[PDB]
């Protein structure tokens, strides 16, 4: 299981 | 025109120095107004706050002094970093004003709130929050005002905790102006004033955990008195066990209120509301589930502690000894220093760690 590298807060 | 040049923000008037450029408000709160901005030196936007009236009264003092102390003790990848702080005023007595500079990250949880995430996106955040908070407490500090505008992301998953001023040790609840405290976050133990420990500040993660999931406010209520009447309507009328720790005056007023069984946390949270499902074990809507219903527990003797939420399935994923073992802040002795001095003692102490922090 890998660390999120993205979030999209648009 | 020497060092600072000066600004209309919204109301207010930011006399700053020259490097930080544009400025924009972002952020109106009942601490300090706060601005978006540009710093020629570094080449990248940060934040400033000035931290609006730090003297009209010993309570907004030692909430400014507490902010700048711990601000400068307190590091760690999941608080927000202190950048720089200065004052446009040349003498102690010409001293008023307070401006604290920091990182500058994307958005506010509100943010997040207001999207469908997938449960590592979730469980992610919430396990830097958690790391975050757990920081505060290996030195027994107390964020005491955590919220959804308080916790801070970055376009690369990354979180920040933020704003320290009602940081600070366990003991009585009886703050001043309690009003600065959002009451939509605020736990049983702070609304009955009872007293409070470190995992005062796992309920706020639970109220706002479930506003991730629900996006609609967990326990909404209309004023001081009514949000105890929300949280009872849904978590259940609290035991007598914890009904003899209230203050006599609080017990008959809690005791007289009608009796509600509560709802069960998958009436509370039905699995629709969680990150899509897959096949895996720890990330799954019911690990989730359960690790709210270990925090939104009224009495705060049996709410879990930010120690067992790193440890649960669903947060612990991502466990990584540095991030949640970092060794503890250590404090000067400042704060240590919870004793009640002057308008005027305080304007001291104040201008001595501006002038020796700049
Ligand atoms: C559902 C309940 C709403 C009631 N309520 C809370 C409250 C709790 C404790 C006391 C208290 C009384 C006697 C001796 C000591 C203390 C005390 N205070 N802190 N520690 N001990 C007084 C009020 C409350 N608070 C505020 C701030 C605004 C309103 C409208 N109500």
């Amino acid at each position: 299981p890998k660390r999120p590298t993205t979030l999209n807060l648009f | 025109d020497n060092n600072f040049y000066s600004v209309e923000i919204g109301d207010s008037t930011f006399t700053v120095l020259k490097r930080y450029q544009n400025l924009k408000p972002i952020g109106s709160g009942a601490q300090g107004i706060v601005c978006a901005a540009y710093d020629a030196i570094l080449e990248r936007n940060v934040a400033i706050k000035k931290l609006s009236r730090p003297f009209q009264n010993q309570t907004h003092a030692k909430r400014a002094y507490r902010e700048l102390v711990l601000m400068k003790c307190v590091n760690h990848k999941n608080i927000i970093g202190l950048l720089n702080v200065f004052t446009p005023q040349k003498s102690l007595e010409e001293f008023q004003d307070v401006y604290i500079v920091m990182e500058l990250m994307d958005a506010n949880l509100c943010q997040v709130i207001q999207m469908e995430l997938d449960h590592e996106r979730m469980s992610y955040l919430l396990y830097q929050m958690l790391c975050g908070i757990k920081h505060l407490h290996s030195a027994g500090i107390i964020h005491r005002d955590l919220k959804p505008s308080n916790i801070v992301v970055k376009s690369d998953c990354t979180l920040k905790i933020l704003d320290f001023g009602l940081a600070r040790t366990a003991g009585t609840s009886f703050m001043m102006e309690p009003e600065v405290v959002t009451r939509y976050y605020r736990a049983p133990e702070v609304i009955l004033g009872m007293g409070y420990k470190e995992n005062v500040d796992i309920w706020s993660v639970g109220c706002i955990m479930g506003e991730m999931v629900c996006h609609k406010i967990l326990f909404p209520g209309r004023d001081y008195i009514d949000q105890w009447n929300k949280v009872i309507e849904q978590l259940g009328t609290p035991c007598p066990a914890f009904m003899k720790k209230l203050q006599p005056t609080v017990r008959n007023y809690v005791e007289n209120r009608p009796k509600y069984a509560g709802y069960s946390f998958e009436k509370l949270f039905p699995d629709v509301l969680f990150p899509a499902d897959s096949e895996h074990n720890k990330l799954k809507a019911s690990q989730a589930r359960d690790l709210l219903s270990k925090m939104l527990v009224i009495d705060a003797s049996k709410r879990i502690s930010v120690d067992e939420a790193l440890q649960h399935p669903y947060i612990n994923v991502w466990y990584d000894p540095s991030e949640a073992e970092a060794p503890p802040p250590k404090i000067p002795d400042k704060q240590l220093d919870e004793r009640e001095h002057t308008i005027e003692e305080w304007k001291e102490l104040i201008y001595k760690e501006v002038m020796d922090l700049e």
